[PDB]
């Protein structure tokens, strides 16, 4: 759970 | 505004122009990061930055620079190598004090 909601793949 | 707020204005354009896809916008929440605020003490983002100098909170380019550090570190302290977080934290913290020291 160390980490953020989306990927930041956007 | 003053000369140095004026400064800072466009040295944080050009550092938030290094992250166009806004990580670093606003700050963290621990709804969006479990367990930040367990793990990071002085948070910091870009938001923040800009509220200061308009606020003409900064003395010097040195206090503007030490913020911009904090916001880079924690997010190397806080994500894995491996994420996109850290490795645009470490690009542009070493991108943004070349750039602020040219």
């Amino acid at each position: 759970g160390r980490g953020k909601g989306g990927k930041g793949l956007g | 505004s003053t000369p140095i707020q004026q400064l800072l204005e466009h040295f944080l354009r050009q550092l938030q122009r290094k992250d166009p896809h806004g990580f670093f916008a606003f700050p963290v929440t621990d709804a969006i990061a479990p367990g930040y605020s367990m793990i990071i003490k002085h948070p910091m983002d870009f938001g923040t930055m800009k509220d200061k100098i308009v606020a003409n909170e900064y003395k010097s380019v040195t206090e503007f620079k030490a913020d911009f550090k904090l916001m880079c570190d924690n997010a190397m302290t806080y994500n894995r190598p491996d994420t996109v977080y850290y490795k645009l934290a470490k690009k542009i913290l070493h991108a943004g004090f070349k750039m602020m020291s040219k």
